[PDB]
RNA sequence: AUAAUAGUAAAGAUGAAAUAAAUAAUUAUAAGACUAAUAUAUGUGAAAAUAUUAAUUAAAUAUUAACUGACAUUGAGGGAUUAAAACUAGAGUAGCGAAACGGAUUCGAUACCCGUGUAGUUCUAGUAGUAAACUAUGAAUACAAUUAUUUAUAUAUAUAUAUAUAAAUAAUAAAUGAAAAUGAAAGUAUUCCACCUGAAGAGUACGUUAGCAAUAAUGAAACUCAAAACAAUAGACGG
């Protein structure tokens, strides 16, 4: 039919997005997917969108929010600069490393309750984890949890009394105990969030696997060297640390003992000079951001 | 969805194979399978971007000078050379299935042997072949592609590959194996194209290079080894250029007319 | 956009998606067929088919379909009163008689052959919702029309509307090409009938 | 800065204001014209900001 | 000079992605222009869901939305709702009638 | 936990159980099963 | 939520007098420079010996520099194009 | 706008001219129109069914059909306010579209944001030629991304492999995972293996970004410093 | 307004003027009236009205459950409420301010502007029932094509939006209309009430009823005339 051939269609295929297309808050990941038409779609302003493009644009890549509006034009803006940040970290060749060694998420691990003995941490996470919740759809939270969590009383009022007697007659430290577990064993067969938001891993930024060398004609690469700007004259106030601009992505750099005396004699202007850095490592914070860490390679 | 050309004469390709260097089972291994192969590789890497668009030959040019594409442009160097190596060792361009030709004498015509004069100081046809021969034993380790191509000054002159090396830009003729020590006069070579591709003011560093081929050797392990064996890839080569389809490398030389 | 909806087209509308209507393409493919034979019978009578477009881009389709049927084409402007007041505006431009294979007959024209108006048999309209004067003028003269009637666009000011984007060049030069096309059968039908 | 505090708190203009009497048909009249004065302007900026915006694209 | 207007250079913060036009003095402009103060309703309590009406003995936070001499500001500088604009103006001026504000 | 709780501030769960012979029939029973 | 105010349909949209950025001129600051160069360093003194350099070659040929003496908006221009498209205004 | 009439009876209006005799000749579409006739009703049509969910449109719930208690422990014994009222106009509303597949699709690029900066194509070639087996995730035609993950989930849930849809769309997921290490290895390594065979390349991404940069920041130094200049003038004053 | 304090010689007013130990400043005391921002009269109220705070009493919303079983709509007469001014009686009286008396302006100025400022404006208890008391649009019910924006209730979740159903407002289709325009009515229909039948005379005269009174309600005819009025069009003119 026809709604099952719209649903699979290209357009169907980008997901709905009204984040604004100019935003000029802190940026950590691309917001918007990118669109591109080859060229000879482009001088026919065809980009498999609804309305044609104006003939204005001259990029092959664009961003958009509506197909079409109220005021008769198509909400775009002509930019696809996202992908060049992820090309040149690819460019840069360092895989993205766990701070707190977890596990890959990329890879199928088995894993066990070693962190599930926090199930009173994350079992009230649910209803804890509401910071920007509204005030009463929050408070929807409170009775209609608690008629669900009421309908198994029953339940907990046998298997509490047949398989640890003792401590409903001795203390209910433990009992407690059987509370957590109990909701959380007749919860983990119901779906509450059983779908997570969360970025999983690097979010696709790399997929690069650690441990790889790099063969070179000069031999194997022990260190990388990229090109980079230095963006304040001053370090970061109350960081050991200033900050460089390299391949679209803003790094901390250590520099060895002491700055390179350029940097007084340019001032403001330093970041108008190239430096040569090297990316000792990357993470990913939950944010979704990358933290770099460089050092400022300097002519010896 | 890149696609496998049909050749002329298919079912006594897949019968007979190329008569005086495959057999039926070695051609079918460097065209039917590895030209299958290479084209689905290369529709996987470029199906849903502008490149699907593009024939192999142009798609090499594109992303010739695209150090992240070189994936891309190794299938799409490799599909475009396999198909000038099957072509001129083809019995015949034209299709003579109805026709039952078995007739076809194609020799060097005077315009390939008086070039061959000029740009090799007289040397003759079965001389330079020679030539080819152990230029490809001696600069070929491994994978790679024998050419002889025709430059901007009207001069043959013979070029060698690595895996999958371009005639067409130099930049990417992949004719020096850094793996290995190289002379200081290699080295110069190196260091002379580095300088010609930073005076291009193109924002793309891309540079002109007008070099076409006239020849094209597949060697390849796919091509020899089921017949020919480790070690005798110089009596591939030597039947290959003595049984080469002149109606089609003639025509590859720009006469004017 | 669901916004714009002229809700005169609402039997045309299969859905909303994604703020705006989807159209039908079934009734879409019915209303093109029908469209496409009135082009072919229109051509193969002898019938004057002008192919009106005036957004940008439109021109290089408006004017290959008045070549392969035979045909004309305005892409630049439309000119109020080219129908109505055609003496006014057309009757200076020059007529020419041909024969049933559309052969020019080279037979000089009368002064009062060549200012008579020359009356379109069938208007094609692309973008209908810019070019409402050349609709009510093929109205008023009886001329039967033929568009491409988007959610927005009004249908019954057209004889024979097509349901579809009018937005995008591709989907105005695949239905365009569509018609034209059909033009060229019919127009093809005739020549070959005057052979044998 | 003296000034700029007089003017984001209004006192100039209500000290004119109080000079003479008004009659409260009269305040009730200037406060709904000033009122769509204010919020018609707000509606021409958005307008200008559509134009700006639709010129930058091509449009 | 080796000194710029801090008006006049954009600080990149850690961990963000740049394209090349913000060293522009477009971005520079840019900014300015859409430099709304949409964090305040997660440090607005008004936004938050309490009643305004319950802070009339809390003048310190009813002072956040009158200017400094007094004078309860207009909904489109606090941009509350219409019943707490409403809620909040009865509660700052029964905070004046206790004597507190 | 309802009528079994631990908590100082209980429900109408305790009292309920309580007029109806629950918190007293299962005390027993629990203390018949330690027997 | 922020309230959005949609105007009602308008004769004409037009700015009464659009604001147009005047740059300036170079000789001008030049010579602004030059005598405060003057007002703390005193009159000829060595210090504004570079001032008084860069004020000649400015004010050589003509007294304001060679400007883009010229700049106007085309706010009412593209307002005027556009009105009809982007004001929402219900079909006829 | 009014429902024109003149506009589709042209072949009427012209019939008359040419029974009086007002017109001597017949125009060449007057054929062919009385063949092919307008239509001419221009009616709004009630509709019944969602064609994206076939969720049934016009139906109402009687009493009789809720014989239970509701969530609230009560019956319902007569109908309520909502089900009083006329619903006429949900038959001629254009339905709602929706899909299943959306709510993965939000999902996948909320869990994946840099898969967004991988350009997307959204000129179709021919819908009608996509023969797709998605027992596999790689196809001949179309490239790996967000989409083949979404397409792969819906075949295990639709083969009934998996019965919940976040266990086949985790399936999905590594399975993806696997395949873009492959290619990420794939161009790492032939990058590496081109330049020890002596491939020379003009601009890397990295350069091509600094030069960019300096563009932008050589302009921005020009304005800074007459910015800077006309702020100290000013100053004065 | 009064008193004190130091400190002085002008102050106040206006288009410009002139009439009637100060003005200004800092304190202290007294009195009456009014209610800045928020604020949109948004909302609420039958209308008139209603925006400094708190309290008491009364009334007012949506959905659901149960219940009554047409008990409804409209409404002559009638009843009640009804701005400002006005009046009766007793308190109050800062400011404002009909009148009156003065100062100016002007050819004149029974005015516009200024001064002194009585009734009144305020409160309590009443009388009276009139306004461009206006949306110049009586009330009720059924119904008809869209968009936008708020509000409310509900629903969902991968939690902050999304989806629903009403209300309000804005711009419209159709329809209506002398047009201007109306737009859910000034549309399509139904029910009930009020009212109109050329201008002027006239909302006058007379009578009657009511009121302390001013007045309010009711409400003609003769004579005379071929006029008179509305919307819109193009001009002319505009201190
Ligand atoms: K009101
Ligand atoms: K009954
Ligand atoms: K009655
Ligand atoms: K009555
Ligand atoms: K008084
Ligand atoms: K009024
Ligand atoms: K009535
Ligand atoms: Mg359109
Ligand atoms: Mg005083
Ligand atoms: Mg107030
Ligand atoms: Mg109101
Ligand atoms: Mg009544
Ligand atoms: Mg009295
Ligand atoms: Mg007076
Ligand atoms: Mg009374
Ligand atoms: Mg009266
Ligand atoms: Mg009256
Ligand atoms: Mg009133
Ligand atoms: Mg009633
Ligand atoms: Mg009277
Ligand atoms: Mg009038």
């Amino acid at each position: 039919t026809l709604a099952e051939l719209l649903g699979r269609s290209r357009i169907a295929q980008v997901a709905n997005n009204h984040k604004p297309l100019t935003y000029t808050g802190k940026k950590f990941h691309p917001t918007h997917q990118i669109i591109e038409t080859k060229p000879s779609t482009l001088y026919r302003q065809e980009w498999g969108l609804k309305s044609a493009i104006p003939s204005k644009i001259k990029s092959r890549y664009l961003v958009y929010n509506d197909l079409d509006t109220l005021e008769r034009i198509t909400t775009f803006e002509p930019r696809g600069g996202t992908q060049w940040n992820r090309l040149r970290f690819q460019e840069m060749g360092v895989p993205i490393v766990s701070n707190i060694g977890r596990q890959n998420p990329f890879f199928k691990y088995i894993s066990r309750p070693e962190d599930e003995s926090h199930a009173k941490l994350s079992l009230f996470k649910e209803m804890k984890g509401d910071t920007d919740i509204s005030p009463a759809a929050m408070k929807k939270r409170l009775k209609k949890i608690t008629a669900l969590i009421r309908s198994f009383q029953d339940e907990f009022k046998e298997w509490l009394v047949e398989n640890h007697p003792d401590e409903l007659k001795l203390n209910s430290n433990k009992l407690e105990d059987y509370v957590v577990k109990f909701l959380n064993k007749k919860l983990e067969t119901k779906t509450n969030k059983k779908f997570n938001t969360e970025i999983i891993g690097t979010g696709g930024l790399s997929y690069s696997l650690p441990g790889k060398l790099k063969n070179s004609p000069n031999g194997v690469i022990q260190r990388t060297v990229v090109p980079g700007r230095i963006l304040n004259v001053v370090k970061e106030n109350n960081d050991n640390k200033w900050l460089a601009a390299i391949g679209g992505f803003v790094a901390d750099v250590v520099f060895f003992q002491s700055p390179p005396s350029s940097f007084n004699s340019m001032g403001d202007f330093i970041r108008m000079k190239t430096f040569l850095f090297e990316i000792l490592e990357a993470s990913m914070e939950k944010n979704g951001s990358v933290s770099m860490h460089a050092r400022l390679l300097e002519p010896q | 969805i890149h696609v496998v050309p049909k050749l002329p004469n298919s079912k006594a390709l897949l019968q007979n194979g190329v008569p005086n260097i495959l057999s039926s089972s070695g051609f079918k291994t460097v065209w039917f399978d590895y030209q299958r192969y290479l084209c689905d590789k290369l529709t996987l890497a470029t199906a849903g971007q502008s490149l699907e668009s593009y024939y192999p030959f142009h798609i090499l040019l594109k992303t010739a000078g695209n150090p992240l594409q070189s994936n891309i442009f190794n299938l799409a160097s490799s599909i475009h050379n396999n198909h000038l190596f099957v072509e001129n060792i083809l019995p015949s361009a034209v299709e003579h299935g109805t026709n039952s030709n078995a007739v076809v004498k194609t020799e060097p015509s005077r315009l390939f042997l008086s070039k061959i004069k000029d740009s090799f100081n007289g040397s003759d046809w079965e001389v330079v072949k020679e030539e080819m021969i152990y230029r490809a034993e001696n600069e070929v380790l491994g994978q790679g592609w024998l050419f002889l191509v025709e430059n901007n000054e009207k001069k043959l002159f013979i070029l060698t590959s690595n895996n999958n090396g371009t005639p067409y830009y130099f930049p990417r003729n992949q004719s020096f194996d850094l793996n290995s020590a190289i002379s200081i006069d290699e080295f110069a070579t190196l260091k002379q194209m580095k300088e010609l591709i930073g005076k291009s003011t193109k924002l793309n560093g891309k540079v002109q290079d007008w070099t076409m081929p006239i020849i094209c050797v597949n060697l390849w392990d796919h091509a020899y080894l089921h017949d020919y064996g480790v070690g005798n890839r110089s009596k591939y080569v030597k039947n290959v250029l003595d049984n080469l389809n002149w109606s089609v490398v003639n025509n590859r030389i720009f006469s004017g007319i | 956009s669901t916004s714009l909806w002229r809700s005169s087209t609402q039997s045309y509308i299969y859905g909303e998606y994604k703020g705006i209507h989807i159209i039908d393409l079934n009734q879409t493919l019915s209303y093109l067929k029908r469209a496409a034979k009135v082009v072919e019978g229109v051509s193969e009578s002898g019938g004057i088919i002008l192919f009106l477009g005036t957004r940008q881009g439109q021109k290089r389709g408006l004017e290959e379909a008045a070549k392969k049927t035979h045909g004309y084409y305005v892409s630049t402007r439309w000119i109020p009163g080219t129908l109505t007041n055609s003496t006014e505006i057309s009757g200076i431009w020059e007529k020419q008689e041909i024969d049933s294979n559309d052969n020019p007959t080279e037979r000089a024209l009368s002064p009062n052959e060549t200012s008579k108006q020359v009356k379109p048999d069938l208007l094609v309209v692309l973008n209908p919702t810019e070019n409402r004067n050349a609709l009510l003028e093929a109205i008023k003269s009886r001329v039967p029309t033929i568009a491409i009637i988007d959610t927005d666009s009004e249908p019954s000011l057209v004889t024979y509307p097509i349901p579809g984007n009018d937005d995008s060049l591709r989907s105005v030069n695949f239905l365009l090409g569509v018609l034209a096309r059909a033009g060229q059968r019919g127009l093809q039908n005739r020549l070959a009938r005057n052979n044998e | 800065r003296l000034n700029r505090i007089m003017f984001e708190n209004n006192i100039p203009g209500d000290k004119r204001s109080q000079r003479f009497y008004m009659k409260p048909g009269k305040v009730a009249e200037l406060k709904r014209s000033q009122r769509h004065r204010k919020e018609f302007m707000m509606g021409f900026k958005r307008l200008i900001e559509i134009v700006k915006d639709a010129k930058r694209k091509g449009y | 000079t080796k000194k710029i207007d801090q008006s006049l250079s954009k600080k990149l913060p850690k961990g963000t992605i740049y394209d090349p036009f913000d060293f522009s003095m477009g971005r520079i402009h840019l900014d300015r222009k859409y430099q709304a103060n949409k964090n305040s309703n997660r440090n607005d309590i008004m936004k938050s869901g309490a009643n305004p009406l319950e802070f009339y003995a809390r003048p310190r936070i009813l002072s956040r939305y009158v200017t400094s001499t007094g004078r309860i500001q207009h909904r489109d500088i606090t941009g509350l709702s219409a019943k707490n604009q409403r809620r909040l103006s009865k509660a700052i001026r029964r905070c004046q009638a206790i004597g507190l504000m | 936990m309802g009528s079994l709780s631990n908590e100082k501030f209980f429900d109408i769960s305790l009292v309920d159980s309580y007029l109806n012979k629950d918190l007293k029939n299962i005390s027993n029973k629990i203390d018949s099963k330690l027997n | 939520k922020p309230p959005v105010y949609r105007l009602p349909p308008l004769p004409r949209l037009k700015v009464k007098k659009p604001i147009i950025r005047q740059e300036a001129n170079k000789c001008l600051v030049l010579m602004s420079n030059l005598l405060q160069c003057w007002s703390s360093y005193g009159h000829m003194s060595p210090k504004c010996a570079g001032l008084v350099t860069e004020l000649k070659s400015c004010t050589s040929e003509s007294a304001l520099g060679k400007r883009n003496n010229v700049q106007k908006s085309n706010i009412n221009y593209h307002a005027a194009r556009l009105y009809d498209r982007i004001n929402g205004k219900p079909h006829d | 706008m009014k429902i024109q009439t003149n506009a589709v009876n042209v072949l009427q209006r012209t019939s008359a001219y040419l029974k009086s005799g007002l017109l001597k000749e017949t125009p060449a579409w007057y054929n062919v129109v009385a063949s092919i006739p307008p239509s001419t009703k221009f009616t709004r049509e009630p509709r019944f069914k969602n064609p994206s969910n076939g969720h049934i449109i016009g139906k109402l719930v009687d009493v009789t059909e809720q014989p239970h208690a509701n969530n609230k422990g009560l019956y319902k014994t007569r109908p309520n306010s909502s089900d009083k009222r006329v619903g006429v106009k949900r038959l001629y509303r254009p339905p709602k579209l929706t899909y299943v597949e959306d709510r993965l699709r939000s999902l996948f690029y909320k869990q994946h944001p840099w898969e967004l900066s991988r350009p997307k194509i959204l000129v179709e070639n021919e819908i009608g030629d996509e023969n797709y087996d998605w027992s596999h995730m790689l196809q001949i035609g179309r490239p790996l991304d967000g989409e083949s993950v979404i397409q792969r989930t819906m075949y295990l849930i639709k083969t009934k492999q998996y019965g919940d849809m976040v266990e086949a769309y985790d399936h999905a997921r590594y399975e993806f995972y696997a395949l873009r290490m492959q290619e990420e290895t794939e161009q790492q390594v032939a990058l590496e293996e081109a330049e020890m065979f002596g491939s020379l390349f003009g601009v890397s991404a990295i350069e091509h970004g600094i030069q960019k940069e300096q563009e932008v920041l050589d302009v921005w130094e020009k304005k800074v410093v007459e910015e800077t200049e006309l702020m100290a003038a000013r100053t004065s004053n």
